[PDB]
């Protein structure tokens, strides 16, 4: 799911950027260090809203580093996974252990034990795919996956989903 | 089968906090603890010797009457009454035809409950629901 | 207090009574290897955005 | 792998790093063996 | 100051500590959690991208639209935009409401239920045909809205579906 | 080279909170359970799994990684173990504190001997600082030798107001060696018996939250029950490095010598109490375990023997390493 | 049959394996001999006692003795209690033999080396099925 | 921010202290050694410390000194407005 | 003694048998501190009740645990990894799960086929322990008075014609001492 949150970050500027347009550098550093990043507490930070109205506080010179630490308050769009949520995605990779479903900037891996008994791995087909009488699952296919578990690391998030429940799987 | 789960044999004595539940699909009793561990992942065959009908966790409910057989009649009555519902004014106060209609509606329920003609009765019920 | 005398005895009493140390003194900071709030450490030096833009 | 974890606290997103002399780290561990808990914290609980 | 020492679950509407119903913004004014559906998020993100492009400059079928977003994304975004590229591609290939008017109607439609921001967003993000599908796909809906209202809502939602 | 780049935020320490490990916490912090008093396997090639020098507790060799964090000697800070003692053992540095707390509260129900109904106590409970407040309570409570199930009402001394009590006469507690001995005054010579550590642990756990807060303890960071040691944390190898003179002879730190002794005494007690082991024999083993633990944390105990190595010199304890002009501080 | 847990110092820039490594103990650095890149810094070079894991194996024991201030009651009891250790009894027999063999060698004015050889021989040949019906004197005398 | 005393009620000394001067020169000198832009025309100087001293004399150091009070409150004094008389 | 020790010791740890120590003073010989063994029904009934519940609970937890996904194991370091944890360690090729310490392909864990076995074990336990549960129900209906060395002595049947142990209780007069667990309602 996509959320709008008010987040804060402690950005560090090298002394080489102490110039009249240092604020522009500060705004830049936010873009290439926040946008596209993954945080276990807020999820994938995708885009920053009101980029022209980012609140910048007074910077503090580090004792020995010589850089300045600025507390930046900004509004951004964050995609956070939660267990028990249902999302849609497209299969990108297939393997014996299971296939990975791409949902936004996150990849959900579905294990065989979480799949219906009917589906069976078929490595003879190129590309390898899971073949069932009702439907066939392969890369680029549309699958409705229910997130079964999520592990949030300081800089990475991985989740496991299932398609065994009713109204799941191929759409 | 007195005060304990038939599957896990959790009696009220050793677990006063446990609670019982039933599923309308097969009317098979199962405690809350068994339901979570067996059906949390998804639909599966009923954990009974001789039951192979798939069921969903969300369909579980709690018994109202102490008799299993009576529960079957009411459950079928609820679905039947949602379509077979006509008042006295529906026939302009003519009780002669209303009584016959009431008997026919009750007759359908009786046949369904005892499975006299499941195939034919179900088709007629399905056909009438559209109209 | 432990830095002067009876190091272990003082620390044991701190553990039992759950003493809170604010590390405002020189001795606390020396142990933790951080600037003490003395002399050149009794203040923080910040950036002057208003002055910095005008100096160009 | 850029992964942190504190067994017992079951957290992976609330980790901080501090720079202390190795003697300080040894002292705290020695106190830990003596059943004393030196708890290093960043945010102050109470005002001056 | 005691410090020392509920698992997150979408079904129970327990999103954790940082995603509580009551949120605090940068200005200190209390606000409700802002959750966006797939279509609303796409417009919100795309709205910011065009605004950023305008600032730098001063100082349709699915296929053609996808290319426009891809070229727009690269021009208005910096490096390491791999995650953004996947998001925009995913959003365009899974969006059901294209223009503001459709989304505006959607927002004006679902807010009548008074449901939680999480569950209401899910209803507008997942294509479900029957009330039972909505109940199982989003377990939070159980014992929250009668099937009569849910059935009508689903029918109306599918009515205003472009293409 | 220095430390490798990390992603966690860099922040300075602004506060230090002291306390005691709970038996639950020490088990959670630990990464491996120590059960064997040896340091090397029968082949003397690799460290034994589950021994004192367990690879999971860390590594002190430049050429060996830590099995837990998979980091070198200069990056692994060490990981703690834990030993489940057969019986609870007093903390050598808290026996004086334990004795004061025992006299303050009843030894049968864990309630303060003196309640708020006493004018003198009201003054004592009004003291802000814990240290002086604790001293005030001890001076008053130590002199009461009865639980006073019924206490006079504060409004007047005519009627008695019921108070939570049991009517059991409290004993006069004196410290003998590393054990607490309590004597009960009869209604000829007074009755005497040894207060078991298990009894002390049981009583301290009954003290109410409000009861021991009046004694200066913290409900969340330090409780009287946590003074009695049930699970002993094991410091990692860095705290007790293995030195070498010619690098062909392996030497062990003084702490490892005591840790091996503690485990050997611990295992011996478990086997004894498991089968047979009449009461006097077990008590001898219990005293041995208490002595080993106390000397491990402090080898300078008045009136008690000192642990001497085969070389005959006194064993260096953790207390000794911290105190003095050459200590850590 | 176990985890590797092995560290090898190789120069990323030179990529030569095995590498030429010089340990600058005076400067406390490990530096590649070809390019000079430092691979490890802060190199390391009474609190413990040495033991021989050839005559005693793995046996950590500490005696109990009088201190600067002690009562005979506590000292006597602990030694009495320490004696009744079931686990330590097995290794006491080996230590007892080491005591007797020393006395015999000491009374023979033999060099320390001879004593070391005899002590190790007894331990290696002790606790064997073949040496089960032979007097301990024969074992010790033969070992010497 | 109740701990930021308004500029109109600052009660601290308007003279730079010896400790303040030492850190300002050291802090600014450290930055210059990291190729920080110099805001003063140099007539020939290589030692960063000397360059920092020149900036302080001409009041061209873009730094603000945050003086901390014993109660946690603080006052912000610009380097330019601080009188360097010692 | 070496055979009575383990039996008494184990029957004492589980609290199925209580111990009582007292000073007995024979008139025509040196005295001795005697040890008497008895049963405290309220305590013994509680010990069995908790243990019966604990044994069933462990099987119930194991039955629930087995229903959870199997997981993975590493042959070399013998480290267990859950399904959620394994997903963050697979190789870039997205073909096999790679260990962190060993960097070697993982091997699926066992217990997949035990799902029926654990349920079967639980069924046997309840059926076998059925007599205990029925007895407890009847025990709950009635109220049992706590037993004491003196109270239990009322039903004594002397073992031997001339027993050196004097089966009598002689509490000391004016004894303010209270021992742990030596007092009963
Ligand atoms: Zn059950
Ligand atoms: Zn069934
Ligand atoms: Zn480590
Ligand atoms: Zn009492
Ligand atoms: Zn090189
Ligand atoms: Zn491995």
């Amino acid at each position: 799911m996509f959320f709008i949150k008010d987040l804060s970050l402690n950005i560090t500027l090298h002394p080489s950027f102490f110039g009249p347009r240092m604020k522009q550098y500060l705004k830049t550093k936010l873009l290439e260090e926040v946008e596209g990043s993954c945080t276990g507490k807020f999820g994938y930070i995708l885009c920053v809203l009101d980029y022209d109205n980012i609140d910048i506080q007074r910077g503090r010179i580090l004792p020995t580093d010589g850089s300045a630490e600025f507390n930046v308050k900004y509004r951004a769009v964050v995609f956070k996974p939660f267990k028990g949520e249902v999302v849609d995605g497209t299969v990108v990779s297939c393997s014996q252990h299971g296939f990975e479903v791409q949902v936004g900037p996150m990849k959900v891996f579905v294990t065989k034990h979480l799949m219906p008994q009917d589906l069976t791995f078929n490595a003879g087909s190129n590309p390898p795919s899971y073949q069932s009488s009702e439907d066939v699952i392969t890369i680029k296919s549309r699958i409705r996956v229910k997130i079964e578990g999520c592990i949030s690391q300081v800089s990475s998030i991985h989740a496991i989903g299932s398609i065994k429940e009713d109204y799941l799987g191929a759409i | 089968n007195k005060d304990m789960c038939p599957i896990c044999k959790t009696d009220r004595y050793l677990s006063p906090d446990v609670k019982f539940l039933v599923n309308p699909e097969c009317y098979h009793r199962i405690c809350e603890s068994c339901v979570d561990r067996i059906f949390s992942l998804g639909p599966a065959q009923c954990p009974y010797k001789g039951c192979d009908k798939i069921l969903r966790k969300n369909k579980f409910k709690t018994q109202i009457f102490d008799d299993v057989e009576v529960e079957k009649e009411v459950d079928i009555r609820k679905r039947v009454f949602n379509v077979f519902n006509k008042t006295i004014d529906d026939f302009n106060g003519d009780l002669v035809e209303y009584n016959k209609y009431l008997e026919e509606v009750e007759d359908i329920i009786y046949k369904l409950d005892h499975g006299i003609d499941v195939a034919k009765t179900e088709e007629k019920l399905r056909t009438y629901e559209e109209l | 207090r432990c830095s002067f005398e009876e190091t272990v005895e003082i620390l044991f009493e701190a553990g039992a009574s759950a003493e809170l140390d604010d590390c405002r003194g020189v001795s606390e900071n020396v142990i933790l290897g951080q600037m003490a709030p003395i002399g050149t450490g009794a203040f923080d030096v910040m950036i002057d955005e208003e002055s910095l833009v005008k100096y160009m | 792998h850029n992964q942190f974890e504190c067994k017992g606290c079951d957290n992976k997103i609330d980790i901080y790093q501090i720079h202390i002399p190795y003697a300080a780290k040894l002292l705290f561990q020695e106190l830990m063996a003596m059943n004393i808990t030196p708890r290093l914290y960043t945010d102050r609980s109470r005002d001056f | 100051r005691r410090r020392l020492k509920e698992e997150e679950n979408a079904a129970t509407l327990q999103l954790g500590q940082e995603f509580q119903l009551k949120q605090i913004n940068h200005q200190g004014e209390e606000e409700e959690l802002i959750a966006l559906n797939l279509s609303e998020a796409r417009l919100v993100i795309k709205e910011a991208l065009v605004e950023r492009r305008r600032a730098f400059k001063r100082s349709e079928t699915r296929e053609k639209e996808l290319e426009s977003i891809d070229v727009l994304l690269e021009q208005t975004t910096g490096g390491n935009n791999k995650d953004l590229k996947n998001t925009m591609q995913y959003l365009t290939n899974f969006s059901r409401f294209r223009d503001q008017e459709t989304v505006g109607a959607v927002i004006q439609l679902l807010k009548s239920t008074g449901l939680h921001p999480f569950e209401v967003a899910q209803l507008g993000s997942l294509a479900c045909d029957t009330a039972d599908e909505a109940k199982t796909l989003i377990p939070s809906l159980n014992n929250k809205i009668s099937d009569d209202e849910l059935e009508r809502i689903l029918k109306e939602l599918s009515n205003l579906e472009t293409l | 080279v220095g430390q490798q780049y990390s992603s966690a935020p860099l922040r300075t320490v602004k506060e230090v909170q002291f306390g005691l490990f709970s038996p639950e916490e020490v088990r959670a912090i630990s990464v491996a359970k120590i059960r064997f008093p040896e340091t090397m396997d029968e082949t003397q090639t690799r460290a034994k799994i589950g021994g004192l020098n367990d690879p999971r507790l860390g590594s002190i060799d430049r050429n060996l990684k830590c099995q837990t964090c998979q980091e070198g000697m200069n990056e692994c800070p060490g990981h703690f173990g834990h030993i489940d003692l057969a019986k609870p053992v007093f903390h050598v540095g808290f026996i004086a504190k334990i004795k004061k707390v025992c006299e303050c509260v009843c030894m049968h129900c864990g309630k303060l001997l003196l309640d708020e109904h006493n004018e003198l106590m009201r003054q004592a409970l009004a003291i802000k600082d814990s240290k002086k407040r604790f001293a005030a309570i001890w001076t008053l409570c130590k002199t009461k030798m009865v639980c006073e199930t019924d206490v006079p009402s504060e409004d007047d001394p005519t009627q008695l107001v019921s108070r939570g009590g049991c009517g059991n006469t409290q004993p006069t507690i004196r410290k003998d060696g590393l054990k607490l001995v309590g004597s009960w005054k009869k209604d000829d010579e007074p009755e005497l018996r040894v207060l078991s550590t298990e009894e002390i642990l049981n009583i301290f756990k009954h003290i109410s939250v409000k009861d021991f807060t009046s004694l200066g303890f913290n409900e969340v960071f330090s409780r009287p029950e946590w003074m009695i040691l049930t699970c002993l944390p094991v410091p990692p190898p860095p705290v007790r490095p293995s030195i070498s003179f010619n690098e062909s002879q392996r030497g062990e730190d003084d702490l490892t010598f005591k840790l091996a002794d503690i485990l050997k005494a611990n295992i011996s007690l478990e086997t004894l109490e498991h089968n047979g082991a009449p009461h006097h024999a077990i008590e001898e083993a219990e005293s041995l375990l208490q002595f080993h633990v106390a000397t491990y944390m402090d080898n300078d105990i008045a009136g008690q023997p000192q642990a001497l190595q085969k070389s005959g010199r006194p064993v260096k304890s953790i207390r000794a390493r911290l105190k003095g002009k050459e200590g850590r501080i | 049959r176990g985890p590797n847990l092995n560290i090898v110092l190789t120069c990323p820039e030179c990529k030569v394996y095995p590498p030429k490594i010089v340990e600058r103990f005076s400067e406390g650095d490990v530096v590649c001999a070809l390019c000079g890149l430092v691979l490890s810094d802060k190199l390391v070079d009474r609190v413990g006692e040495a033991s021989n894991p050839l005559l005693d194996g793995n046996n950590l024991s500490t005696r109990i003795g009088k201190g600067e201030t002690t009562d005979m009651r506590f000292t006597k009891e602990l030694n009495k209690a320490q004696g009744k250790n079931v686990m330590d009894k097995k290794d006491n027999e080996v230590q007892a033999a080491f005591a007797k063999i020393t006395m015999l060698c000491d009374a023979a004015e033999l060099p320390k080396i001879v004593k070391d050889c005899a002590k190790e021989a007894y331990k290696l040949c002790h606790d064997e099925k073949t040496l089960k019906g032979k007097s301990m004197e024969s074992i010790m005398a033969a070992s010497i | 921010k109740e701990k930021a005393i308004p500029k109109d009620q600052r009660a601290t000394t308007p003279y730079m202290t010896k400790y303040e001067r030492a850190r300002i020169l050291g802090t600014r000198a450290l930055q210059i050694s990291m190729n920080a832009p110099v805001f003063v025309d140099l007539e020939g100087e290589t030692d960063p410390l000397r360059i920092a001293m020149k900036e302080l004399a001409e009041k061209k150091i873009p730094l603000v000194i945050r003086r901390y009070l014993p109660d946690g409150s603080f006052e912000d004094w610009s380097v330019e407005e601080l009188i360097v008389d010692l | 003694k070496t055979e009575l020790g383990p039996l008494i010791a184990r029957l004492r740890s589980d609290r199925l048998i209580s111990i009582h120590k007292q000073r007995e003073y024979p008139p025509n010989s040196k005295s001795v501190e005697r040890v008497y063994y008895y049963v405290k029904y309220p305590h013994a009934i509680d010990a069995i009740k908790w243990k019966v519940h604990q044994v069933v609970q462990r099987l119930k937890d194991d039955l629930d645990k087995n229903s959870e996904p199997n997981g993975y194991m590493c042959p070399i370091c013998l480290t267990k990894y859950t399904q959620l944890e394994a997903v963050q360690l697979l190789n870039f090729d997205r073909t096999e799960f790679l260990c962190s310490l060993c960097d070697e392909p993982l091997v699926e864990d066992d217990s997949g086929k035990k799902n029926k076995e654990k349920q079967d074990k639980l069924n046997r336990l309840m059926d076998q322990i059925q007599p205990i549960i029925d007895s407890l129900k009847k025990i709950d209906d009635s109220r049992i008075e706590e037993n004491t060395f003196e109270i239990a002595l009322a039903r004594l049947i002397p073992p031997q014609n001339q027993s050196h142990a004097a089966y009598t209780y002689n509490p000391k007069k004016g004894s303010t001492m209270f021992r742990p667990g030596d007092s009963a309602p």
